[PDB]
């Protein structure tokens, strides 16, 4: 039981220093207990108090109740008449929630997890007084093997020494800082393009990407390029410095940082040639010196490809009445089942064309300006150009799921004055996000209920419905606790997801049912992402009380939202 | 250790009983009053030499069918005189001057229901109540303006029932059902600020109401201490209380056990876990216990009816010599405790309406 | 109203989950945490509104730039739009004649 | 509306809209009722 002993009493070791360090702050606290207390007893001794007094009578309330407090112990019931509190009125239950105007995505057993490596530090000491008893021993009380041979393995576990640490393993700190590396162009701009999300245009986006960064090939030849003598010391100023520098279409003692000569790297691979630009830039260099280092770059690097393209087709041939065809191929394969709503994923086709395997096509659903699908996909939206107002039957987008575009409904002023509230479309408001202002009280049908401020007519744009993006399937659990509480906070988004506002939401939640109501519900396309508003079914004048149909199944309604508030006329 | 039962009376209304509160804002001399809420009724009593108990003053919510849950005695410095808020089910605070005979001020905002009550240790008229949707509210009842509001949208995602304030009123513990160990600074530069501008009202001086603040972010949290139910947590000075109904009770500081409570940054994660006074017959939850003045001894019931005596002096739970008293005569469910100003007298409650006074035996 | 652009505890979240990430030097960490903060301030969406912004942005705290001593940094930030085509060579000339 | 028929048509079972009165006025009340009738 020797081992079993040392390998208590090496364990034993911590535990009793632990006992003598526990008793040392159990006194430094109770110091500290008594200090306060006593400060505290203090100011209660300052702080005069008034004795109590008894109840008496009181003449005009005979009636009141009288309560006997029994005694268990010998002594005698004593008697003291009851009195009626003051009444408060109360009002609707209600849960916790934060504010929200966008949307969002998404024991106690065991200690401490892993076998303690202090106790294989231990077990090293068990290595160190090291023959084959010992190894035995060794491998008796700790789950390893730590015999001599395996003395070397641990030996080898323990030369690790360190660890890297959450950092970039790469010297690679801000530029700004003066310890930035001569970092090439593409290491720099990995943080920043696996960080940022351009379809919300922020990085680490909180509703969507790291497939490719801006691979796309673009234009390079754009540049006015009037080189001139207008940087003192320059490719100009220079005859052998500027023939020089158009054949490759020595840098003086100012030499270039490591951080100076990494954006160097950078700014070659914007324009390739603007060396004065490159000098306006970079202030540390004049244009001189900036040619020169980028022809001592350009010698040792490689040459920048600096392609351009322009496509076979140029006007015309592109009859919107042609993508006419596409989407009523579309409609008639698999979109006439007009159930299966898919989220809209970004395609990408680097080589490929917009064939039947592009995953909006898949998908049913149009190539988004965000797609990979070139400018001449037949699957992206064609523009919405409404002229009177984006807004009606005759607008395509009002019949499509899309909110007109405002790059592309340029007769409705979509794109307009976007920072103007009042334009001329409808169906452009979830993005300006004009909502109207409501008030909350509690409804007449159940609880709390939501009340608008202003008269509004029909189909008019009201508030939009707020959440957090969640699977279906865990709308199903959640759902499921929300139903042994009677909670309905879960919408069906699309086919693929639900929205919840339990928790992140705005004020429209609280929104009641009815079979008849004044508002009703519409889903709609925005930017790639699917949202739920709601619009006035009737025109509605100032201080109304807002419904809308659940739409539930017929016994689900009577299970929850059985109230209707209705007496028959006839 | 030095204690008896010397005191029993029952009311009549055989309503299971609540939260009980001692007159500790006092002076020295003041009859010994403590009080009580039952369902709907409210008593008050002051002990007495012998055994004997005086029945004082006792009221009844004649119009609110609630079960009354926590109640804290309250002091006005503008008057001199003490009162006790108290709440229950229905999320209501009521403040009564037993002076006045009556409760004047009205609260209420809470969701579904209040089951914590505790004031500020310096100032009298701040109080926090611990809600039923998760929500730490604060009010300044001397000028009846709202402040700053905890939890919400990173908040427990559980009802909270248990919290605490420090010995000087900087820190405040939280623990809910979700077994979750949330803290906030109350030192925190913004507060104060709104504290003095909670002072600083006028209803009438603009139409624009007074802005409460919010706070969703804890200095720290955790919930690896209990694996059920956490209902008692309190401030041992800078060490931490916590008792689940896993029939353990242990105390805790953030971190390392050399990292200062007040250093330890919202992002930590550590635990120092160093209390093993486990007790047992006590395996359901809405059970509270008392604490001495001078918080240095520890007193808790049991359900069968027994009590859990400890010290808090360098008697350590290294051995945790309890001291485990026991009357015959109550066995139903020890609901509360309550020490006095001091640590010579005990009031012992049973849920059947029925209380149990334990004198010193010094 | 009640209702804006941007609550207050949601600049606090992002914020939080900004210092989460580790392969981010402070330098970069702060230009987004203004940059971002400048969005859902302003919500813009267009392309246009995007350039509109960048000379927004660089009026409000081409001071606090320098102040931050985090202009190198921002350059690359803004290089990155000109690489997602949301910035043209004359916008990237306005950042440098506002941060001088 | 020219076939508005009675205030009735309102609802089937709402909550209660919470009566104004209280009971410890009400006791005051009967007793002063009470020794009223006394003389
Ligand atoms: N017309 C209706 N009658 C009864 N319950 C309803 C209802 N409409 C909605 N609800 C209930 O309300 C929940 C939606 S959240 C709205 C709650 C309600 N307006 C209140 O403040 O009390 C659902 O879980 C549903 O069960």
């Amino acid at each position: 039981k020797r081992v079993k002993s040392e390998y208590m009493r090496l364990r034993q070791l911590k535990r009793f220093r632990r006992a003598d360090e526990v008793k040392s702050m159990f006194s430094s606290n109770r110091q500290k207990i008594l200090e306060r207390t006593e400060i505290l007893n203090q100011e209660w001794k300052q702080r005069r108090i008034q004795p109590v007094h008894i109840l008496t009578s009181v003449s005009s309330l005979r009636g009141t109740r009288e309560c006997s407090v029994t005694s268990d112990l010998d002594f005698p019931t004593q008697v003291i008449p009851l009195k009626t509190l003051n009444a408060v009125a109360s009002v609707p239950i209600m849960y916790s929630w934060s504010p929200l105007q966008q949307n969002f995505m998404v024991h106690g057993d065991r200690e401490c997890g892993f076998i303690n490596d202090e106790i294989f530090v231990e077990l090293v000491n068990a290595l160190g007084q090291y023959s084959d008893k010992i190894f035995e021993a060794i491998s008796s009380m700790f789950p390893d093997k730590g015999t001599a041979e395996e003395l070397k393995e641990k030996y080898k576990e323990l030369t690790e020494q360190q660890l890297p640490g959450a950092l970039p393993p790469e010297c690679t700190p801000n530029i700004d800082g003066p310890n930035a590396k001569s970092v090439q162009r593409e290491q720099s701009l990995h943080s920043f393009h696996t960080l940022f999300c351009r379809r919300c245009f922020k990085y680490d986006c909180f509703l969507h990407f790291h497939a490719t960064p801006n691979t796309y090939k673009r234009k390079n030849t754009e540049t006015a390029l009037d080189n001139k003598p207008c940087g003192p010391q320059c490719y100009q100023h220079l005859e052998g410095a500027k023939e020089f520098a158009a054949a490759l279409t020595p840098p003086e003692n100012v030499e270039w940082s490591g951080a100076e000569a990494s954006m160097f790297r950078v700014l070659i691979g914007t324009y390739y040639d603007n060396f004065c630009a490159i000098a306006r830039l970079i202030g540390t260099k004049t244009c001189r010196q900036v040619y020169e280092f980028r022809v001592k770059e350009s010698s040792i690097i490689a040459p920048a490809p600096a392609e351009d393209v322009d496509t076979p087709p140029r006007k015309k041939k592109r009859k919107h009445r042609l993508w006419a065809a596409h989407c009523r191929k579309i409609q008639l394969k698999k979109d006439g089942s007009s159930n299966h709503v898919y989220n809209y994923q970004p395609c990408d086709h680097p080589r490929q064309p917009c064939d039947s395997s592009c995953p909006c096509v898949i998908a049913q659903n149009f190539c988004e300006k965000f797609c990979q699908c070139s400018s001449e996909c037949q699957n992206r939206f064609p523009g919405c150009r409404c002229k009177a107002q984006c807004n009606t039957k005759q607008c395509p987008c009002y019949l499509a799921v899309r909110e007109c575009d405002p790059d592309l409904c340029l007769t409705c002023g979509a794109a307009d004055h976007w920072d103007s509230k009042n334009v001329s479309c409808k169906n452009c408001s979830i993005q300006r996000g004009s909502k109207k202002h409501l008030l909350l009280a509690p409804s007449d049908v159940a609880g709390w209920g939501i009340f608008i401020k202003d008269p509004v007519q029909k189909n008019e744009f009201i508030s939009e419905y707020c959440g957090e993006i969640i699977s279906q399937d865990e709308a199903d659990r959640r759902g499921k606790v929300y139903d042994k509480y009677m909670c309905s906070f879960l919408f069906n988004l699309n086919n693929d997801f639900v929205v919840d506002a339990t928790r992140k939401g705005n004020k429209i939640r609280f929104a009641n049912h009815s079979v008849n109501p004044n508002c009703y519900a519409k889903v709609m396309m925005v930017n790639g992402d699917h949202r739920i508003g709601i619009f006035a079914k009737r025109a509605i004048q100032t201080g109304e009380e807002l419904f809308f149909d659940y739409r539930y199944s017929q016994a689900d309604a009577l299970k929850y939202v059985g109230i209707e508030r209705e007496m028959e006329i006839p | 250790y030095s204690f008896k039962c010397v005191n029993s009376l029952k009311e009549d209304h055989n309503q299971p009983l609540f939260g009980v509160q001692f007159n500790w804002h006092s002076k020295e001399g003041d009859p010994l009053v403590f009080a009580t809420v039952g369902s709907n009724r409210v008593t008050l009593y002051e002990c007495h030499s012998q055994g004997e108990i005086r029945l004082l003053q006792s009221y009844v919510d004649a119009d609110a069918d609630e079960n009354f849950y926590t109640c804290a005695w309250t002091y006005d410095s503008n008057t001199s005189h003490p009162l006790l808020a108290v709440a229950g089910s229905r999320g209501i605070i009521r403040i009564i001057n037993p002076i006045t005979m009556q409760c004047i001020k009205h609260y209420v905002g809470h969701g579904n229901a209040i089951n914590e009550l505790k004031f500020h240790p310096r100032d009298p008229n701040l109080l926090l109540s611990v809600s039923k949707d998760h929500a730490l509210r604060l009010w300044n009842i001397q000028t009846d303006t709202l402040v700053a509001i905890f939890g919400g949208v990173e908040g427990h995602r559980d009802e909270v029932l248990s919290a605490d304030y420090d010995l000087l009123g900087e820190k405040i513990m939280s623990c809910g059902m979700d077994h979750s160990l949330k803290l906030w600074r109350i030192n925190s530069k913004r507060m104060m600020n709104a504290i003095k501008e909670s002072y600083d009202y006028n209803p009438n001086k603009t139409n624009r109401p007074f802005i409460s603040q919010k706070i969703h972010f804890p200095d720290f949290s955790t919930r690896d201490i209990h694996r059920n139910y956490v209902d008692c947590v309190r401030w041992l000075g800078d060490l931490i209380l916590s008792k689940s109904c896993e029939n353990a009770i242990v105390c805790w500081k953030p971190g390392k056990m050399e990292d200062d409570i007040d250093k330890i940054k919202p992002s930590e994660s550590n635990v120092t876990i160093l209390g093993r006074f486990d007790y047992s017959q006590c395996d359901i939850w809405y059970m509270r216990f008392s604490m001495d003045f001078w918080q240095k001894m520890l007193a808790l019931g049991n359900q069968v009816g027994k009590l859990y005596v400890w010290d808090l002096e360098v008697e350590d739970p290294h051995k945790a010599k309890c001291t485990t008293l026991t009357h015959h005569k109550c066995g139903a469910a020890i609901r509360q405790t309550s020490f006095s100003r001091d640590s010579s007298i005990l009031i012992a409650v049973c849920d059947d309406a029925s209380i149990w006074r334990w004198d010193r035996l010094r | 109203s009640e209702d804006e652009k941007d609550p207050e505890w949601l600049r606090e979240k992002t914020i939080t989950q900004i210092e989460e990430f580790s392969d981010v030097n402070e330098g970069e960490k702060e230009v987004m945490k203004l940059w971002n903060l400048h969005v859902m301030k302003h919500g813009f969406i267009a392309d246009n509104q995007m350039n509109h912004a960048c000379m927004l942005f660089v009026e409000n705290y081409g001071q606090k730039i320098i102040k931050k001593n985090l202009c190198r940094n921002f350059m690359l930030h803004l290089v990155s739009m000109h690489d997602f085509n949301l910035i043209s060579i004359m916008s990237i000339d306005k950042a440098v004649t506002k941060l001088r | 509306n020219k076939r508005r028929k009675l205030k009735n048509k309102r609802r089937r079972s709402l909550p209660r809209p919470h009566d104004f009165f209280d009971a410890q006025t009400l006791d005051a009340i009967r007793h002063r009722a009470i020794c009223f009738n006394l003389s």
